[PDB]
């Protein structure tokens, strides 16, 4: 569920920093991608996108309206749902990507890069 | 996100440029307070505003 995901985003990038810097970054980061990941970062979004796709198909859920149980404390983020649900699965889809944010670098280079010329 | 690791510091009040307001934490009050910032920049406890002071450096528990 996108307003979860962003929930979720806002609370482990850096402080000083937006959810609209990770909206178009990289190949992957925001709606839809192609070529490969061009750095740390990308690749979180990247792993995102394949595990929305591994929920869509191999669990038939709707990754982006999914509604689930997570908490944010300690500057983490707990997923409660039932070990094996869809809500869970889409749940650590989110949590393991906003984990992934956190903690990568985030290289102003790469942010709102050129599509054609670099994810081909 | 981590923790700011200068949160517990006392804030830098030298002064290295012409004095401007800013909020620092300060752990004995589990608040980020006003202080005249100098610019010396001798520790990071120094943020622009409140919001910022406390996502950089509240305790969580
Ligand atoms: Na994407
Ligand atoms: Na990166």
């Amino acid at each position: 569920n996108l307003i979860n995901f962003m929930e979720m985003i806002r609370y482990t990038i850096p402080c000083e920093k937006t959810w609209g810097e990770y909206a178009d970054y990289g190949c992957y980061c925001g709606a839809g991608g192609s070529g490969r990941p061009i750095d740390a970062l990308d690749r979180c979004c990247y792993v995102h996108d394949n595990c929305y796709g591994d929920a869509e198909k191999k669990h038939k859920c709707n990754p982006k309206t999914q509604s689930y149980s997570y908490k944010l404390t300690k500057r983490t983020i707990i997923c409660y749902g039932a070990a094996g649900t869809c809500a869970r699965i889409v749940c650590d889809c989110d949590r393991t990507a906003a984990l992934c944010f956190g903690n990568s670098e985030y290289i102003e280079g790469h942010k709102n890069i050129d599509t054609a010329r670099f994810c081909q | 996100r981590k923790r700011h690791p200068d949160c517990d510091k006392p804030p830098d009040t030298k002064i290295c440029q012409t004095v401007v307001r800013a909020f620092y934490y300060k752990p004995s009050a589990k608040r980020c307070v006003q202080f005249r910032y100098g610019g010396c920049n001798g520790n990071g406890n120094h943020f622009k505003s409140d919001h910022l002071c406390r996502c950089e450096c509240l305790e969580y528990r």
